């Protein structure tokens, strides 16, 4: 009977539905349909309201009734979430029972402002060499990873989840960084996968996984990064860590391009909605890094985003890079050469980070970033000559395998041996053979002077002596 | 001497202009296409344009 | 219940229902035709109106003419009595055999595998084609794209996949002719009952066919992927089989798409595809996938419009694949078959986490052979042979050995060429191409590793030539 | 009188009055919030109803939720209480730092001030920027652009001069956010308060901060510019006074616009655009400007998308600005910082009745040298150095040494140069250039040209080359 | 008429192109949706439907045949264009036609290279 | 005015681009359907009206004149574009100015082989 709390389907057809009544619901309020599925409330008209249908609009029918719900669209947040593998809604999708979760919050909420924030200062570690070294990531950051399909994307993501275990398994809360992935548009058996991989590393306890893959209506996949972002923001605000990945944008926005189109948006460039950069710019906006007065908590965002070709001229490419505070540009030519990690050091930036890498790693990547600047620009006389020497065996060094992400003091020590030069007599073909050879004995023999490294934060003048000692024992020992 | 020395330089410089060559090729291939997917989605959108203001 | 169809234009019709409506995906039947008609919701309009696509001509259709509501999406004849068949888009043979006596029917919309049901572990389905399986190899639920065309060997490596399947698996499989051109579907129907893998007189049939013909309306040729991957998921769902599914076109699928969408009045995205590119391409392949109880592994050929890869359909389509086989017109012309690339084919599952460090290193070890043996060609037409270093000389003479290893005869091949088919285990695979870069057959002349099985009829060759 | 919300879609909401309409450009204040939501009137639809532009987020409005004409266009705070404060869109303080008491309120619309009330008075002002000092040189009192798509150095670009021109002005400065990073604004504050422009207990401040960032609903981003503006206008004619505007990014403004203009029911324009682009930008523009009674020199940032100078966006910019920076992705690519393009970067003062001949010839020297090297390019591309007359080498070898010391090391990125931020006399910028056009360092090598001050620096850096 | 009747027939279509452009004034006109080139969504069905209608029919229906040579005309050599995609790939193949060197003296001025018959030697005789 | 009263005016249009805007945003506002590059149908006639009215009268007419110099600008040197090749159709003849030429020196940056005068030496004087 009643037509302000409730309203009755119209027509349905393009993912959205037209109905009639609900004369009491708020825009963007959550609405239920009979048939179970939720919908939002986006077209408040004088005669109907166009909602957003967050499920297969095969189940809705022209009759169908639908009730509201009194609540902005919102998803369940906290704690709880953690080891949980949940759809776009917070519903758990791993079988494991109902979320036990206690308190709520909306998508849609604004980013923080000006006062709350301060520039970030905390390192985000990936465990990544090349990353950790040349890219440094600070907690609050917003750092694109960017390039062709299968370039390794995803990978830096996954190294850098399973990375947090060594913080995460300690005692000290605030070296704690708690991790959200969100799928979108990926396959589910990518994706099932993924939870397995983060599982066997026992990453998977403090990881919040959102997913809206290949089969999940659009709007399913558009709200997913919002859902994720909310369970974010909680420990934003609590004085806690969180990371989180979108993987990837380039599929939300194909997404929202088929609902804005559906919705017979005018198209512009590349058929996209004139709104498609303000709807990652404010997704991308509520990563922040708090001040101390409101908690000094952080929320770090990896958007994923991939490029035709390596085109990052395009559209959605510079859309992106011009919200994030720098990119990680993944080369698909690199990648076939083997050389993986496959960033681009002269295509990549982090504009913020610098100001929150360990001391330890300025001491030796500073002056790797310089001699890695040289090398590239001469791509036979004795001062040229060592530059070529020098950076065939950095480029080896910043070679990384998968699910083996380093203690930041594992890669300074490292990267110690070849800024110092203790690789120029080696051939490039035999450092990544003395970089494991040199790794697994200075962990084994050598814990008191790594130990070190990471409490003090730094290389003393001690330190550096001790370093040198077993560097040089070590290649004199190295067949 | 000179001519061992001349159909080394012209093989090399030969073999610099054909890899030159090929890269330029294959960089306005993805111009081509970039152009390509262009004009057919604005000729559409003017086509929608126009038939959406009736 | 009744309805009556209130507007026709072209293969869009609009039903008026006076009670329930039926809901979008629902097949239609039109009442008062000499061939069935369906048509399949596809919105509500409104004031009891739904819009239909129709999976068949519209020429004759009456304003008023009853319509009946099936009660469910299209729902077609599965199980192993479609084998060696060939149905339409709407379940019915059109191979004149009569009808298909099943007694299990299934709709042809169904939403893919849940989160849970999902297998965590990626495994190679073992073709036993050498290359595919060291190279580039095939992985169970995955999807392949098949790059060729005509006379590359395409239908012969189709239909050795079936029969390999079969052999190997214990899988069945089915094709789906999507935009299936009517004199080539013919002549692949023939070839196979020529070839065994369809069998008329017992019940030995391999393979399920499904074909969407050209002359088919928009709607028909979009759903006949789904069709032919219904009568798959019979396979994996019911009887726990790996199976294989196959899509001649992969393209024509998406083209079908948007013309249905264009039909529909849909706005046209970037390079005029329907907006729902991804999502069409997304419910139909997540579909195709390991299961707890089985699995269906998709082959698709793959055109691509204007030679761009970055053209949105082939972009989306590639989002799915596992992996490529690129059969090759220069590497036919060499006398190799299958017309396999080694270099240019590639696959996901090529990881030694997968696959296994010893598969990998292998499968390096001939790919980087084959480059290496590439960059000495050069050299070949200008130095001559005799002018190699002793390890470059014998690098080419590897390359060459491993070349024509590559190369299998085919059991499905046996009427046309007399050689006994092989199929090679992968075990005996990987071996085979170990022993080769180690220089344990560098005495063995060249020709004796062509078109041969398993390393040791290489032997076997290399001995009976005086 | 009060009116109630018929309608609601994102930004645009349309409200009915019963009697008393609210004129076009007045401010609504939406009744039962708990957040000030302001409404500004866009158009009259007829019926009683306007259509609105809402400043903030709509979740939440419910259809007949009431609303009231504040009976004027969205008003703000101005004058000397603004100075070290941050407003938002509709003058609110955003600080945390209580209210900002003015006497005066000064509306955000306001119309263009007259042509009589133009000033013709041209006069360089030094930046300390080699190429922008030498080719394209900004003007006291004059409209400056930096075009650049996404991180290639506009704000880097604003900052420096923030540092090289700010610094030491004796007037008062206004920073407008528009669509922009709020950690930025962050950043920016609170480097403000570390140097002591903004003072947190004094009334020492000498600039107004606004901002409307990217994470604002189009509503606020369309409108923050204006308000930004307005500050800036109080300040040129209340106090007759020199002013700076800073905006990044003023292509935010045109974008915005864009979101909520399908909305408004317009039919779309190129590249689907606002059919309204030019005049909007035009009312905004034609504001930001020197008048009689006060100057304002301005440094608006300008985002390209897709790299894409003919984008309408960009493209109708140009012909509001007296010196343009166009910075170019191909040259930050390179490493040359600022990536300025030398060729399409313009000045109005760039004349040498303005500058001087020697400026000039200079100037018109090394642009002619850099034209002379862009057509070889091609030739170079494909055969090399090598095919070159001795003549062209020359050219191309002086032209590079140029294009090297056009580059400078900036103190705001002394981060990523990893060398201190260099600031380059006018006449020592004249005399680097007139010299290497000369021939008087052919001898030397371009690596010593590459991220240095004066002319001097490269010398001594040439000779540290042993 | 002849293909069912035990006769062989030969049918130009001079040409597609034309056809076309003509349906598609229709369906504009009638207000069905436009398409890329303003096409409507049917239009490789219309062709599609055409073309399927050129066969070798079997011995029990008289092994009659009807052969179909459809032209195409594109422009600046775009056979990746709308109307040119669709008749190519329905086609059993294509015999393309160039200016450059139709000038050069190859006349007919067929690109031997591209060209193609997918039936191809089923279609000759021992000699050829 | 002056083109009637045995006077003769020059008349420069600065510019024509922007006016072919601004008559967009007004043709679109008033819900006129776009047409190439969402300009009008009719653009080609909003300039052709306009130039057509500087002419040459004669000596009946009072023997003066109207002299046309619209400006027009292009968009990275595509003087083959829509609405520039609109207005190079309506006036006798162009100057093609480019940035290339500019910066090489050549001031005014006058395109030789690309500008035009349809009316030639009948407007110079004999001794040009
Ligand atoms: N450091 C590494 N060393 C060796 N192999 C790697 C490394 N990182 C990634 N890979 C492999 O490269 C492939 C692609 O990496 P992935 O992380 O999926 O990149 P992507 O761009 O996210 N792929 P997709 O999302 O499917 O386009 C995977 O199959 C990995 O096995
Ligand atoms: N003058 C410079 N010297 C050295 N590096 C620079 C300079 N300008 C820019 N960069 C580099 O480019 C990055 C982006 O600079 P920035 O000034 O933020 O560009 P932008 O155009 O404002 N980017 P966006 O706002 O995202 O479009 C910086 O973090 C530096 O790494
Ligand atoms: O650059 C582009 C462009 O300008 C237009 C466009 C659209 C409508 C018009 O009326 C017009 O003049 C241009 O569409 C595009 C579509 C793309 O997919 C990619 C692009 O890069 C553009
Ligand atoms: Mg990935
Ligand atoms: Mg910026």
């Amino acid at each position: 009977v009643d037509l302000e709390e409730t309203g009755r389907v119209l027509s349905i057809g393009d993912g959205i539905a037209r109905v009639h009544g609900l004369r009491n619901v708020q825009a963007e309020e959550m609405v239920e349909f009979s048939s179970g599925l939720k919908g939002m409330s986006l077209n408040l008209e004088p005669d109907n309201v166009g909602v957003v249908v967050f499920g297969n609009d095969k189940l809705i029918k022209e009759g169908d009734i639908v009730k509201r719900t009194g609540a902005i669209v919102d998803v369940p947040v906290g704690e709880e979430l953690l080891g949980r593998v949940v759809d776009a809604l917070g519903n758990a999708i791993d079988g494991k029972g109902p979320i036990g979760s206690k308190a709520r919050r909306r998508v849609g909420l604004k980013a923080p402002g000006i006062i709350p924030r301060i520039s970030v200062r905390e390192p985000m570690q990936t465990g990544i060499k090349a990353v950790d070294s040349l890219v440094p990531i600070g907690r609050g950051q917003r750092e694109l990873i960017i390039g062709d399909r299968q370039t390794g994307k995803t990978s830096i993501a996954i190294d850098t989840i399973i990375n947090q275990k060594r913080f995460n398994d300690g005692t000290d809360e605030k070296k704690k960084l708690y991790c959200i992935y969100v799928a979108i548009g990926q396959k589910r058996s990518t994706v099932a996968q993924l939870v397995k991989r983060l599982t066997d590393a026992d990453a998977m306890k403090y990881t919040i996984v959102v997913s809206a893959t290949a089969s999940d209506a659009a709007p399913l996949q558009y709200l997913a990064p919002y859902s994720g972002c909310s369970m974010g923001e909680y420990f934003r605000d609590n004085g806690k860590h969180a990371l989180i990945i979108y993987d990837d944008l380039s599929k939300q926005a194909v997404a929202y391009r088929q609902m804005s189109l559906l919705l017979r948006r005018p198209p512009g460039r590349e058929a996209y909605p004139g709104d498609v950069f303000y709807l990652h710019s404010r997704l991308l906006e509520r990563a922040a890094k708090m001040n101390d007065a409101f908690g000094g908590g952080s929320l770090t965002a990896l958007p994923v985003i991939e490029t035709q070709a390596g085109d990052v001229s395009a559209y959605i490419p510079t859309n992106v890079i011009s919200i994030t505070d720098g990119q990680i540009f993944l080369e698909t030519e690199l990648f076939y050469k083997g050389i993986r990690p496959a960033i681009n050091v002269g295509l990549s930036v982090s504009r913020v980070g610098s100001a929150a890498q360990t001391r330890a790693m300025k001491q030796v990547a500073g002056t790797m970033k310089l001699e890695l600047a040289q090398y590239r620009e001469v791509a036979l006389d004795a001062a040229t000559q060592q530059l070529l020497s020098r950076g065939v065996r950095l480029t080896e060094l910043l070679k990384q395998g998968q699910y083996s992400p380093m203690a930041i003091e594992e890669q300074v020590a490292v990267i110690y041996a070849g800024v110092r030069g203790y690789l120029d007599k080696l051939e490039p073909s035999k450092i990544t053979k003395f970089e494991n050879a040199f790794l697994s004995h200075v962990i084994s023999q050598h814990q008191a002077l790594l130990s070190k490294i990471r409490t003090d934060g730094k290389i003393s003048e001690e330190s550096d002596a001790k370093l040198k000692e077993i560097v040089t024992n070590f290649l004199a020992g190295f067949e | 001497e000179s001519t061992t020395s001349e159909q080394s330089a012209r093989m090399t410089a030969m073999d610099n202009a054909s890899k030159n060559a090929s890269e330029m090729i294959d960089k306005l291939t993805l111009t081509f296409n970039r152009t390509r997917q262009a004009v057919i989605t604005k000729e559409l959108i003017e086509i929608i344009s126009g038939a959406a203001a009736l | 219940t009744t309805g009556r169809i209130v507007a026709v234009i072209g293969a869009v019709v609009d039903v008026q229902f006076d009670e329930g409506l039926p809901p979008i995906l629902n097949a239609l039947e039109v009442q008062g035709r000499e061939t069935r008609l369906v048509l399949e919701v596809a919105q509500h309009l409104g004031e009891s109106t739904v819009r239909t696509i129709a999976m068949d001509g519209t020429e004759g259709l009456v304003r008023g003419q009853k319509v009946l509501d099936s009660g469910a999406p299209i729902r077609i004849p599965v199980g192993p009595e479609t084998l060696g068949r060939i149905m339409n888009v709407i379940g019915e043979p059109i191979d004149e055999r009569g009808p298909i006596k099943t007694k299990q029917f299934a709709a042809i919309h169904a939403e893919a595998p849940e989160f849970v049901e999902m297998s965590v572990e990626q495994e190679i389905l073992v073709t036993g084609i050498k290359v595919v399986d060291l190279l580039a190899p095939y992985a169970k639920g995955g999807k392949i794209g098949l790059f060729g065309g005509a006379g590359v060997g395409k239908t012969v490596l189709i239909m050795e996949l079936i029969n390999n399947v079969a052999k190997a698996h214990g899988g069945y499989s089915v094709f789906a002719g999507v935009g299936e051109r009517t004199r080539e579907g013919n002549d692949l129907y023939h070839e196979m009952i020529e070839s065994g893998v369809i069998n008329l007189k017992d019940a030995t049939s391999k393979v399920a066919l499904v074909y969407g013909q050209m002359n088919e309306p928009p709607g028909a040729r979009a759903r006949v992927a789904l069709t032919g991957l219904t009568v798959a998921e019979y396979f994996r769902d019911q009887e726990g089989q790996d199976v294989l599914l196959f899509i001649d076109n992969i393209f024509r699928f998406t083209q079908a798409g948007s013309e249905v969408s264009a039909l529909l009045g849909r706005i046209p995205s970037a390079v005029g595809y329907q907006p729902t590119l991804a999502t069409d391409m997304g419910t139909m392949q997540e579909r195709i996938t390991t299961t707890k109880k089985g699995s269906i592994t998709s082959v698709q050929a793959i055109y691509v419009p204007a030679d761009d890869l970055t053209d949105p359909a082939p972009a989306t389509t590639f989002a799915h694949l596992d992996a490529t086989t690129v059969l090759s017109r220069a590497i036919a012309e060499l006398g190799i078959y299958p017309a396999v690339d080694p270099l240019d084919s590639t696959s996901r599952i090529m990881d030694p986490n997968i696959v296994g460090s010893e598969h990998y290193d292998v499968a390096r070890g001939v790919q980087k052979i084959l480059q290496d043996y590439k960059s000495l060609q050069d050299i070949i037409a200008i130095l001559g042979m005799d002018e190699l270093s002793e390890e470059d000389k014998l690098t080419v003479s590897r390359a060459r050995k491993i070349q024509r290893f590559l190369s299998q005869p085919f059991q499905v091949a046996e009427v046309f060429t007399g050689h006994l088919g092989k199929l090679v285990p992968l075990k005996e695979t990987i071996k085979g191409f170990q022993q080769i870069l180690a220089g344990e057959y560098d005495h063995l002349p060249e020709q004796a590793f062509y078109m041969v099985g398993p390393i040791e009829e290489a032997v076997a060759k290399a001995d009976k030539l005086a």
